[PDB]
């Protein structure tokens, strides 16, 4: 009963058994800070059962610097009762609760106990108590640019999935004596050793499929073994097989037990003898806290640090670590120990979320157990960080300026930042922003630009919009959301609705760019992520670029003249399939639903586009017989959708929809199997329809049968929406209709001058006037995956499944038809809080000026299997240009607007280069090798005159700037690389 | 010598090179073991991105060495 | 883009393709005209086809999308001017020329591959009534391909 109406795109990561367990889930989260809040959010929207908080401390200033439900009016309310009200409405499946008081016994109630804010002795006493009940058990902290997180689910956990991959399937070749399975053609397994497959349809060894798995013995990218099939048979031919996954046992250690003997996870391999620090610094970071009544040490005090160190000594010796303290690093700990920042809030709460999820549906690889983590590279260094720079003022960004200091803040409130997006990365980011303070100074300010308006599936990870938001522009409610976060941001957002592209080059110009601090990249496609890096590389403007997909992310960031551009790599790109697979010969449910697609476009899209044309365009049907690859089929559609098969009711439109249903699923396999019967050769011997290709069978149509009817249903909902008739679903009527059918006969063909033309101009003057028919069209269908009453992927569904019935195909559902029709991204919560946690890691560092490349970090990371990464960015290439070092990427020439001799002179002259070839966008202004008349025409004119001659259009008058691509020769001919043209107009 | 390579996706790969060896043998290893193309593949060791034109031992990779193969994503 | 179009349209310069002559529509350099000579060993001696090619905006990191102009009677050419080839739908790499998909296009031409067919009608014609195929392509390309 799970409502896939919000959860859509966290059922395509999850699935509807995790989800289903999930919902049977109790969560208590002790402690309401920022961690706190961030990881009930993630709860929130994930869809547990319930969240229950634990929090009676009274509500400080400082507070504010991370929590984003707590006011300036709350001071002095417990922090708790203040945030769950706030909490109730993230999601309306989840009961959000308060318990004042908190007893052992209390705990069996509880599928899951997270604790943040809690000492080691109240964590020790929780942890023996919920290891011997077996329930899980989390613990988090995060002081400063250091965070933690310890997961215990108990001696028995049982761990079902372990990476979160689909399973592998494959087409086999041959099977011989000794199990030794190849693969088809220039095909992989893709499998590891150990692993599990099961058989089916093998040919010549009926005994493989049975069902029982297998081990595996990777011999080869191409082959692998599975042991001796002697009894079941000598050879097997063709087949499939699928990979088993098996469920495994993580035994986990108590706290008490693992604090002498810790495992450790680590985020990064650059940095791997400090785990171990860490670990002796937040025991006494516990022990001093315990020495001073619950106080940490002050920021960025001596005589702390000194007695910190000096509880760091007696902890190791008494763990017996024979681990060197490294002092600066240590004593880095303490001086940022009462930090709290909203970025590492997200990044460690997103974390946590995602473990709590692995504990309440056994699904995931979970952290193994303790993860110690510091973002260290972001403490500025272009400011002073002392004891009299990070005293707290009294302000809701004290947790702040405890790590980084009041200048640093001064710093950060003038930002001038550009937001490109404002989806589940565009909120957390806005949120981030809010917190930290971004543009709240006399000079300061944000823009968020984003075209797209808020649906019911976005409500599930984009938590500043609510259900009453729905059909309203996201940017809009964005900006009011943040602004009520932090009352300080009113007048300083400016909301657009524009795409960002080469169209609304007039409203983000030259005047908009010069302002700018940065730009931070909210998208989720290739095109506007490539445009935009471009947009930042001529105007030279730093750039945030993230990513995710599901449980994986990823975070880029270009800095102008030290590191390449977003479009300097290159990424795999998008699976399409080969025509002829998809015509004829399809052999996956992939291949049907593109073909089922098609004939949705080609039914319902086309002939309905090609009518209206018809009867807009006066000049229509002369430019068509010229211009279309296939004059004769617009024709015969116009025809046909006009007058020929024009329905005056809702019963023609079921009759068409049968004749439809013939037509595509039982006449054209007729036709196939006529034109290569099933006993057919290749030119070799071998038989036609075997491996990749399937021999189909005609379909008859059965009313009882449940695809037929529903593609009968769908197909005539659609054309009677063409034709804008009222359809119906009374199922009575579709069988009183469809019983008295008379199929015309139908036989396959063999085959066996210019009048073709006078057909054709026949067919068009039978054709009636289109001043006959003034103001009559009709209107098309326009796909769209998100609604439900459109028969959209009804009609796709039933389709793809006839014609997998066709193929021998195993059929899917509406589910999984939605998902490979839709292109839909899986998506979640936890990865958009990582992500933008990392981001604003790195934003700290741009806003200070860093100029070294090492102090950058690009983050990968996939949260299934608790894998995190980092790598410094890729240094921009240079060049050597007239004997001069040249950036390949963020140098160019500024030259004035003067005409193509004097461009080609100023360079023959200055660089020593001749010039061969000049263009501008999607033009060639020169080349050398055009006819001299040509060139002697083009010469003498200035280049925005040239620009405008060729192109045929006139240069807008907010255009200030052009850009050329010049490719240049030397003296001796050699080919040398020069960096692109500005012309100032 | 024989190095690891672990993908973002959970999968091992064991390699058998050379302190000598170029990125670009290994990253055409990597092709012939998994069909990625060079030009799309991301080798991370030590917090450094490996580059093309440069060998192993520029980067201290010896024997059990573990890298990390990557991707950027297209969500958000 | 724009470089490596260039580059390509150069080298097509210099070296003369003898059997191919590919240029831009105009001035627009993602648009080009190609045409292709009928192979002398084949039905369609002495014909001249013309492709249409249009570079993408992630060239050359999406395949050109290229496809005839000119009627064509072939098992693996359909009525929309289609072209199944491997290289220009999945097996694109950012490292082959255009040169490179025409001499595959010539070599296409020169002979069919009826065993994995786009139109199945004429590829029955090739494999039962070879004759028959002949002659109809030798009409085709009489009728379109000259003139
Ligand atoms: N060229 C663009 N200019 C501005 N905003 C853009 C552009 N392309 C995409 N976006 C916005 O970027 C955001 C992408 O985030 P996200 O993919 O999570 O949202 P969505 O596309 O609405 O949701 P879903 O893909 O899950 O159905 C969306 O708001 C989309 O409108
Ligand atoms: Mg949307
Ligand atoms: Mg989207």
């Amino acid at each position: 009963t799970i409502d896939e109406g919000l959860y859509s795109r966290q059922l395509y990561v999850l699935g509807h058994e995790a989800m289903k367990q999930m919902s049977q889930s109790n969560v208590l989260i002790i402690g309401c800070k920022g961690l706190g809040v961030e990881i009930a959010k993630n709860v929130c929207l994930a869809g547990v059962k319930s969240v229950t908080l634990y929090d009676p401390q009274p509500t400080r200033i400082e507070d504010l610097s991370s929590q984003y439900f707590l006011t300036e009016d709350d001071i002095g309310v417990p922090r708790a009762k203040v945030t769950v009200s706030k909490l109730a409405e993230l999601n309306q499946y989840v009961p959000v609760s308060v318990v004042d008081e908190l007893s052992t016994e209390y705990l069996k109630n509880f599928k899951c106990v997270v604790v943040t804010e809690t000492s080691l002795t109240k964590q020790l006493e929780i942890n023996d108590f919920t290891h011997k009940n077996h329930i899980a058990y989390i613990a988090a902290d995060s002081r400063g640019l250091f965070g933690s997180i310890f997961c215990d689910f108990g001696e028995n956990f049982i761990c079902t999935d372990t990476d979160g991959n689909e399973p592998l399937t494959g087409m086999i070749a041959s099977i011989t004596d000794d199990g030794v399975v190849t693969m088809l053609e220039e095909t992989r397994h893709g499998l590891e050793n150990g692993d599990f497959v099961k058989f089916t349809e093998v040919k010549g060894m009926p005994g493989l499929n049975d069902g029982t798995p297998r081990k595996v013995e990777v011999k080869g990218p191409y082959t692998f073994s599975i042991g001796s099939v002697k009894d079941l048979g000598s050879a097997g031919y063709n087949g499939v097989f699928t990979q088993v996954k098996v469920p495994t046992k993580i035994s986990f250690k108590s706290l008490r037990e693992s604090l002498k003997d810790p495992e450790y996870v680590y985020p990064d391999f650059g940095k791997m003898m400090r785990p171990p620090q860490y670990h002796i610094a937040f025991q006494a970071l516990s022990a001093f806290a315990d020495a001073h009544e619950g106080s940490l040490p002050r920021p960025r005090n001596d005589i702390d640090a000194a007695e910190f160190f000096e509880f760091c000594k007696k902890i190791a010796s008494t763990l017996q670590f024979d681990v060197e303290l490294d002092e600066k690093l240590i004593k880095e700990i303490s001086y940022q120990a009462r930090g709290d920042l909203v970025a590492m809030s997200a990044f460690l709460g997103g974390a946590v979320a995602q473990e709590v999820l692995k504990a309440t549906t056994s699904k995931f690889y979970p952290l193994k157990q303790y993860f110690y983590f510091d973002s260290l590279e972001s403490l500025p260094s272009s400011v002073t960080i002392s004891e009299e720079t990070c005293k707290p003022r009294g302000c809701r960004y004290d947790g702040q300026i405890a790590v980084f200091g009041s200048e640093f803040q001064e710093k950060i409130a003038s930002l001038s930042t550009f937001l490109v997006g404002a989806g589940a990365i565009g909120c957390e980011m806005l949120k981030n922003w809010a917190m930290m303070g971004v543009a709240t100074g006399e000079s300061g300010h944000i823009s968020v630009t984003d075209m797209d308006s808020i649906e019911k599936s976005n409500l599930n990870r984009q938590f500043l919009f609510r259900p009453r938001d729905v059909g309203k522009l996201k940017s809009e409610c964005a900006s009011t959301a943040v602004s009520i976060m932090n009352p300080s941001l009113t007048g300083k957002i400016t909301s657009y609705q524009e795409r960002v592209g080469p169209e609304s080059e007039g409203i983000f110009g030259d005047e908009f760019f010069e302002k700018l601090s940065l730009v931070t990249n909210a998208l989720d496609n290739v095109e506007a992520r490539m445009y935009v890096d471009r947009r930042c590389v001529f105007f030279e403007k730093p750039l945030l670029e993230s990513g995710t997909l599901g449980t994986k992310g990823n975070t880029q960031v270009v800095v102008p003249h030290l590191t390449e551009s977003y479009g300097s790599s290159q990424d795999p790109p998008e699976k399409s399939f080969p025509i002829c697979t998809l015509k004829n010969f399809p052999n996956r449910i992939e291949h049907t639903i593109a073909w089922a697609r098609d004939l949705f476009e080609g039914l319902f899209k086309q002939p309905i586009d090609n009518v209206n044309m018809y009867l807009s365009s006066p000049n229509f049907l002369e430019t068509s017989l010229k211009t279309s690859s296939n004059p004769r089929e617009v024709l015969e559609n116009i025809r046909d959708y006009l007058v020929t098969e024009k329905p005056l009711s809702f019963e023609e439109c079921i009759m068409w929809a049968r004749l439809q249903f013939d037509k595509f699923f039982n006449n054209n396999i007729q036709q196939l199997l006529f034109n290569f019967p099933k006993d057919s050769v290749t030119s070799t011997g071998q038989p036609f329809w075997s491996g990749p290709k399937r021999a189909p069978t005609p379909l008859s149509f059965d009313i009882h049968n449940r695809e037929h009817f529903d593609f009968i249903v769908a197909a005539a909902s659609l054309y009677a929406f063409n034709y804008g008739l009222k359809s119906e679903t009374d199922p009575a009527i579709y069988e009183r209709v469809l019983a008295g059918y008379n199929p015309p006969p139908f036989a396959p063909k063999s085959g066996i001058a210019n009048k073709d033309k006078q057909e054709l101009k026949s067919i068009a003057d039978s054709l009636p006037p289109p001043s006959s028919l003034v103001g009559f069209r009709l209107t098309p269908a326009e796909f769209e995956k998100d609604d439900d009453s459109n028969h959209h992927i009804d009609f796709i569904t039933a389709a793809s499944n006839l014609r997998a019935m066709n193929y021998d195909i195993t059929p899917a559902d509406r589910f999984k038809t939605k998902f490979v029709a839709g292109k839909i991204v899986p998506a979640m919560c936890t990865s958009t809080a990582v992500v933008s946690g990392l981001v604003c890691l790195e934003l700290v560092k741009l806003v200070d000026g860093k100029k070294k490349i090492e102090e950058y970090k690009n983050g990968f990371f996939n949260l299934a299997i608790g894998l995190f990464t980092f790598s410094d960015p890729i240094a921009s290439p240079k060049m050597k240009v007239n004997g001069k070092e040249i950036d390949k990427i963020w140098d160019r020439y500024n030259l004035p607007d003067c005409t193509l001799q004097e461009l080609i002179d100023y360079f023959q002259k200055e660089e020593g280069l001749e010039v061969t070839m000049l263009s501008s966008g999607v033009s060639l202004l020169y080349a050398n090798f055009q006819p001299p008349k040509k060139l002697a025409e083009r010469l003498p004119l200035k280049i925005s005159e040239l620009v405008e001659q060729i192109t045929k259009k006139k240069l807008e008058p907010f255009r200030k700037h052009l850009v050329l691509e010049i490719c240049c020769d030397d003296a001796n001919g050699e080919d040398v690389e020069v960096p692109f043209i500005c012309i100032k107009l | 010598m024989q190095i690891f390579v672990k993908t973002l996706t959970g999968k091992t790969i064991t390699l058998e090179v050379e302190s000598s060896d170029t990125i670009d043998n290994v990253k055409s290893k990597i092709q012939d073991k998994e069909g990625i193309p060079p030009d799309q593949q991301r080798l991370i060791f030590a917090g450094k991105q490996l580059e093309d034109g440069r060998t192993l031992s520029d980067y201290n990779i010896q024997k059990e060495s573990t890298l990390h193969l990557v991707l950027r994503l297209r969500g958000g | 883009a724009l470089k490596r179009i260039n580059r390509e349209l150069a080298d097509l310069g210099k070296d003369p393709p003898s059997s191919s002559s590919a240029g831009p529509v105009g001035d627009d350099l993602f648009h080009w005209q190609a045409t292709i000579m009928g192979p002398a060993d084949s039905p369609y001696a002495g014909g001249v086809f013309f492709l249409s090619i249009h570079f993408p905006t992630d060239y050359p990191f999406k395949p050109p999308k290229v496809n005839f102009t000119t009627r064509i009677y072939h098992p693996n050419i359909n009525s929309n001017g289609s072209i199944c080839l491997d290289i220009l739908r999945d097996q694109w790499s950012p490292a082959l020329t255009i040169s490179k998909v025409l001499l595959s296009i010539s070599s296409l031409l020169t002979d069919p591959n009826p065993d994995d067919p786009l139109v199945p009608e004429i590829a029955h014609v090739y494999k039962t009534d070879r004759s028959r195929y002949e002659l109809s392509a030798r009409e085709w390309t009489r009728k379109y391909a000259i003139g």
